[PDB]
């Protein structure tokens, strides 16, 4: 099929209402890999961390898989768009594309 | 027109470029309800911003968005900016470029995020981030000199010669008016009066800005404090409690001069100015001494200029005369610099465009400006 | 006596001073003899451009400036430049 | 035996002549009680000397006896010498001649006073003051060449031809490792980390010694710092704070190569070596380039020799090949030169005697040596 990437689990598309909470995550197989979250193209979510957006990284020993999460709370209409999840490791680079839509 | 906002610690000054006085002056604070409200007629109003907070100060717990020239919480600042453009200015951010004033050798994140929020949260064609030492230099009207800029947030020194700058010569000092307030509250406790609440923290600051003054000589007044007759005044709290202070009020401003009370190794404001001067070229030193400019919130107290003049003259070489210029309303001088800077046609070309930000990124700020 | 004739003017019609109420709209009309040139407007401290709070209407040789946020801080002088020609006018505000 | 003391900026290295490693290695600092103590049973030790100070570093305000190769306070130096001879060496000054190493074009008072303290404070039959460039030459084992001597004290260049020296040709450079540390502390503040204390000043220096390395090309790595992966490492402080650095570590060593970051007009170390060569005779120039020797505290970082080699080869004429000899443990090479110099029989006759000082006077130092 396609080459085997860093993500054991690819992020999935999600839709949320205004003032609701939505969580997106990506799993990377096992030093700690670097993960970047991008909005639309040249916009970095890591520099947009605040009340509305939070970032969290965790490790699960049983499956030897790192879990990366994006936390969105009190979502606003301005947050509707395309989001890119990029994870890089010392030997390989890979990314995924997903869309967050908030309606009504 | 144009929009000029001063983001210095404690007070948020906003107004229109090309105007001699700003439209909106209020403290930069966010107040939240510490206590549980037990009423059925309230909208509950979880967050309060500006002077509204000052009236409701006792119940609310005040939090400063900006600490040491660095903003701890970004959305609080957004609420402040929203409050300044709409509530007092009554104008849209879209309408004009907005100028913000920033202290020298400030961290990269503050410039990048500040522009990002200005461009994204409030839509504006262009904006510019300026450095306080250079703006005062133009206000002064001199192409060569040394600028000591002490704002409410942090004290900075930035010498200049004929358009050329010396990064090594630029010295950042951690002494500020807010720091004095913390020292002041700490000093009050040994006299038997203790303040451990943010709402009452302002009350000592209020005392400091009008009751406090600067002694010609610290050691001589403190010595004469034992037999105080005219050194003590009565302060009236909203509470109704009566407070009388003596040598305590003039020894607070002293700490900037004498950090040893604070407990920090680093030298006071007059020694730091001298240090910066030494770094600078010998040829330009002579006009540096005769044109010292004082600015900021804590430079307000009378007699500072006289104490600084004798202290700088004594420690410094006598080869040249020492002249210090300390005009009134120097506290608002930083905002004034912002309004005059935005009033220059050449300057408008210089503003950092929204398009430029998106094409290259936040890191271009250092690249574009000094 | 003053000079007999002025240089080649860039304005067909010179904006004229007017008086307005406090907080009420202010509208200025200016015209230029030669088309194809942009007209820049300046206020007693800052430049004026097509943006909100201010309104620029340009058609052919006619330029219109509208200010709806004008108040006590606009008292002073306004300058308008078309190409190489500069002309200024005064806005009076009565509280 | 014999006594060899290397009085450099920062660290004082002491030991016995004929040994391949010194007995004592501790910083040359003075510790005093900044804050008053409130206890009963303490000896109230007002002054602390050596590594003891390092242990009790936070309360104590450290002061360096030696600034830019110049000693500010003589008594403190005496305490250091007392500490080195008795505490680690465990020997008496009377027992052996003592050798001290000093930089070129140093003021007369430092050599005269240093001998005076060596004679009057510590009783010894003889002592000698040596010059680092000549000692390195002997260590090298070559009669002709050019010596580039750089260390904690200051960078010095002294050309030599068949035993004859040219005082005019000797060039002193003001760039040193300690200076880099001051630049480094200054550079950290923009990132968001600030160090204003002497005790923590050492910690940045410690970071520089192992974490920092010299980049083959400054612009290339800085450019690739945007996407830093292997560039950033985590340093652990005694405090319990985590520091992360990236492009910052290699840019510090760069300043010696590229002074423009410092803001000074003076050329970097490779250009200065070149300038000294130009002063020297054209005939002897050909072996000067292939005999370049690196020694001192700031020459420790790997890749210096490789960067210097390409830069000297590029700037210099292609008429001759360029070889630089930079063996490991070059930091201690200056001290080693002192120990080897004392070892030769010829040298012992050459030491400046106590009797000669008393009769002829302090001015004989220039007369007796180069």
């Amino acid at each position: 099929d396609d080459p085997i990437g860093l993500f054991v689990m690819r992020p999935q598309d999600g839709e949320v209402t205004v003032g609701g909470s939505i969580t997106f995550s990506a799993r990377v197989a096992g030093k700690p890999p670097v993960v970047k979250w991008f909005k639309g193209k040249w916009v970095d979510l890591s520099s947009k961390v605040g009340q509305h957006l939070q970032l969290h990284d965790s490790y699960d020993r049983a499956s030897k898989v790192y879990l990366f999460e994006l936390h969105i709370t009190d979502a606003q209409p301005a947050f509707t768009g395309s989001y890119r999840c990029e994870v890089s490791t010392k030997d390989k680079f890979d990314c995924s594309n997903f869309n967050l839509t908030v309606h009504e | 027109a144009a929009l000029v906002i001063d983001n210095g610690s404690g007070m948020c000054k906003a107004g229109f470029a090309g105007d001699d006085a700003p439209r909106a002056v209020f403290p930069s604070i966010v107040g939240r309800p510490r206590h549980q409200g037990v009423m059925v007629g309230m909208g509950q109003k979880d967050s309060y911003v500006g002077d509204e907070a000052q009236s409701k100060r006792g119940i609310l717990t005040l939090k400063y968005p900006i600490e040491h020239g660095i903003v701890t919480n970004w959305d609080d600042m957004e609420k402040i900016w929203h409050h300044t453009f709409y509530n007092e200015l009554r104008v849209a951010p879209e309408e004009h470029p907005v100028l913000l004033t920033e202290a020298p050798l400030n961290p990269k994140a503050n410039r990048e995020k500040m522009t990002q929020i200005m461009f994204e949260t409030f839509n504006t064609p262009a904006m510019y981030v300026a450095i306080q030492a250079v703006l005062s230099l133009y206000a002064s009207g001199r192409t060569t000199g040394i600028v000591m800029d002490s704002g409410d947030g942090v004290t900075h020194t930035v010498p200049i010669y004929e358009g050329y700058a010396l990064p090594h010569a630029i010295l950042r000092l951690d002494l500020a008016g807010r720091d004095l307030t913390d020292y002041l509250m700490k000093i009050l406790t040994e006299r038997g009066y203790s303040f451990t609440t943010t709402a009452e923290r302002e009350i000592v600051r209020d005392i400091k800005e009008k009751l406090c003054y600067v002694a010609l000589d610290f050691e001589q007044e403190m010595a004469t404090a034992a037999s105080s007759s005219s050194l003590e005044k009565s302060y009236e709290l909203p509470d109704g409690q009566v407070i009388t202070i003596g040598n305590e009020r003039f020894r607070c401003p002293e700490a900037l001069f004498q950090p040893s009370f604070l407990g920090m190794e680093s030298c006071g404001i007059h020694e730091t100015t001298f240090n910066s001067i030494m770094k600078c070229d010998v040829d330009i030193r002579k006009d540096l001494y005769a044109n010292t400019v004082l600015s900021g919130g804590t430079t307000m107290y009378p007699g500072i200029a006289d104490r600084m003049q004798k202290e700088i003259t004594a420690l410094a070489p006598s080869t040249m005369k020492i002249k210090i210029i300390a005009p009134p309303e120097r506290k608002y001088s930083v905002w004034i610099g912002g309004s005059i800077l935005a009033s220059l046609s050449t300057f408008q070309q210089m503003w950092i465009s929204k398009q430029e930000y998106d094409e290259s990124g936040p890191s271009i700020v250092h690249r574009k400006c000094f | 006596p003053e000079p007999g004739k002025k240089p080649v003017s860039a304005f067909s019609k010179k904006p004229r001073s007017v008086e307005v109420a406090a907080g009420s709209p202010a509208v200025f009309e200016a015209e230029t003899e030669r088309a194809g040139v942009k007209v820049r407007w300046q206020r007693g401290g800052s430049d004026i451009s097509a943006s909100n709070k201010y309104g620029l209407a340009t058609e052919g040789t006619r330029h219109t400036l509208t200010v709806r946020e004008v108040g006590p801080a606009d008292q002073g002088s306004y300058a308008v430049i078309a190409g190489s020609s500069k002309v200024k006018f005064d806005l009076k505000v009565i509280e």
